[PDB]
């Protein structure tokens, strides 16, 4: 569970995130540093270069919905479980995506937040955001069966 | 890297397979669906029950794979080879249910062959089936 | 999480096995074939081959009350996290045991155990076996900080 | 396997780091501690609070390894030798772990290079920390 002090570190940061932008930003990095996940998009088109994919208009449009999801989760820290049920049922049933995708993109999500925020991003406010998106993960995997 | 030990110990375990293949490599598969539920994530094109016909055939495939890894055990990156490219660039399952299989087919091994499953062969075989699994994704980027 | 039938097949099972054995044969296996993990029992002698390990009387030693145990947590399967907090607190701050340790020997368990029920350990048996292992690592570093 | 490109991207990075390698290495190295605390149970004769002597010096040893990998960069095998038995006969470092440090070096130089952590770097980076960390691991059975 995240301190007290945490959840306000979490909270504090994300107030400054353009949410559309870094969305856009996180899953293109992950079709780029591990390009097996663009298997679940070949119906978006070019995916062939980093910037065909950075740049890809369905890519940038898909992230703004994954990480606008991923917002509202934080404004319910204590409940990821409940907040992520229809999304993780979805994911299982109806898109077949393997969970361990949603912690690469955590991990490249934590690494977005560090390029934009530099200094900022601290020791401490990375491990506030390690348990962020690992718990995000976790509840988006917790009804895969 | 596998030792003249590991390959020695590989050939043996594997060879006690034999007309066994088909089986133990769609046994593998169900102890992985069943115990790892995200490896289905792969199959959804699959009828995944108890004994399915996709379940059966996929398994000989896997299982002759192996035979065949086993048989060119001194460079298997190019017996592998398209076999590489094709999860590379097809199938592109996540290099992290590798060593779900990997674990499952040891298991598999274990509960078939008493005598063969000593410490040392166990440990032969868990490089073995590591072994391979790199070789699969070597070309994943 | 054990439906009421994985329960009683773990149950079952274990009611079958001698915990001292298994449990030496499982540490010593650990030892063979992740190595590495010699590392913290550079005291219990000859560790130079796999026969010189499984037949280590310091290490079936250990195996025996390694695996008592984890078999007394089985009877606790709704609390592994107080049942093992004790010895969470210990393996982190007296022993430094890399969590992942108690993965490993998990896997071997189950590799141990199939290798003497033979047909007995079915895949469903498995299954529920591995939900065990994963419930009893995750208890054992669940006070790691 | 590193590509041209991904030679060219790693080489143009780690040189940007330059003289704040061995500063990287000790950031890297709390993060690491902070987010994913059972890699302390490697250090329990360092004293982890920020800022500590020890974990400085580490930090310098680790960056100092990177910088030679990236100077030998097409014979990593050989240049890492000396590190791979170390780990590998020593310290035994579980391999798991390996791929927590690699991520804390990646977000430390996300945090140091606005301008050139681009994602094709980002990609190329990854794959470097993890070539390193395969030798590094090589060795262990
Ligand atoms: C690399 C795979 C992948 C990852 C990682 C992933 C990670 C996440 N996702 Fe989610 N998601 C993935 C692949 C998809 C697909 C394929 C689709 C359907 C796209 C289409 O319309 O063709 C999808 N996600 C669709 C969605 C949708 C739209 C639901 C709908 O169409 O009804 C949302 C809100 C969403 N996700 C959220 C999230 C969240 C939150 C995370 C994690 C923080
Ligand atoms: C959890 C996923 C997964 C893992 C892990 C995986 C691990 C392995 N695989 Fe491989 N493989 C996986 C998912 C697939 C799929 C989805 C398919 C296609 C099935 C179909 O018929 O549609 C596939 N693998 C297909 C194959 C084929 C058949 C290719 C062809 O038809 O030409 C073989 C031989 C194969 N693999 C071998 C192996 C081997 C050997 C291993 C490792 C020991
Ligand atoms: C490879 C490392 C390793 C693994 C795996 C491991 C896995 C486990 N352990 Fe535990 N344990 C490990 C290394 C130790 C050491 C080093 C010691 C001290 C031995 C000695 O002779 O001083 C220890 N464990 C000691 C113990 C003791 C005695 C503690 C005491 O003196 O009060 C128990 C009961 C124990 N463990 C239980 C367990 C359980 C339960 C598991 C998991 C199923
Ligand atoms: C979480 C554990 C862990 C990980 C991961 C790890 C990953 C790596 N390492 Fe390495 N290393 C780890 C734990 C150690 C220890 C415990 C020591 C001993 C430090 C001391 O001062 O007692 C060590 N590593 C020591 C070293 C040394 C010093 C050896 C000497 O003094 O001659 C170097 C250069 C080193 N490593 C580099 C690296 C590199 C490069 C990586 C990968 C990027
Ligand atoms: C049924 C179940 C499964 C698992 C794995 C964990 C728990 C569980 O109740 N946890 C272990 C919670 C616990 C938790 C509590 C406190 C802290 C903490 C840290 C610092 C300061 C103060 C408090 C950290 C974790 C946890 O956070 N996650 C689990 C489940 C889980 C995590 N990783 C997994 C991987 C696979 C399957 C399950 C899990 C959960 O809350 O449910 C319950």
């Amino acid at each position: 569970h995240l301190t007290p002090e945490e959840k306000s570190a979490v909270t504090a940061l994300w107030g400054k995130v353009n949410v559309d932008e870094v969305g856009g930003e996180a899953l293109g990095r992950l079709l780029v540093v591990y390009p097996w996940t663009q298997r679940f998009f070949e119906s978006f088109g070019d995916l062939s270069t980093p910037d065909a994919v950075m740049g890809n208009p369905k890519v940038k449009a898909h992230g703004k919905k994954v990480l606008g999801a991923f917002s509202d989760g934080l404004a319910h820290l204590d409940n990821l479980k409940g907040t992520f049920a229809t999304l993780s049922e979805l994911h299982c049933d109806k898109l077949h995506v393997d969970p361990e995708n949603f912690r690469l993109l955590g991990n490249v999500l934590v690494c977005v937040l560090a390029h934009h925020f530099g200094k900022e991003f601290t020791p401490p406010v990375q491990a506030a955001y390690q348990k962020v998106v690992a718990g995000v993960a976790n509840a988006l995997a917790h009804k895969y069966h | 890297v596998l030792s003249p030990a590991d390959k020695t110990n590989v050939k043996a375990a594997w060879g006690k397979v034999g007309a066994h293949a088909g089986e133990y490599g769609a046994e593998a598969l169900e102890r992985m669906f069943l115990s790892f539920p995200t490896t289905k994530t792969y199959f959804p094109h699959f009828d995944l029950s108890h004994g399915s016909a996709q379940v059966k055939g996929h398994g000989k495939k896997v299982a002759d794979a192996l035979t065949n890894a086993v048989a060119h055990v001194d460079d298997m990156p190019n017996a592998l080879s398209a076999l590489s490219d094709l999860h590379a660039h097809k199938l592109r399952v996540d290099p992290v249910n590798f060593k779900l299989l990997s674990h499952c087919l040891l298991v598999t091994l274990a509960a078939h062959l008493p005598a063969e499953f000593t410490p040392a062969v166990h440990a032969s075989l868990d490089k073995f089936l590591a072994s391979v699994s790199t070789v699969l994704t070597s070309k994943y980027r």
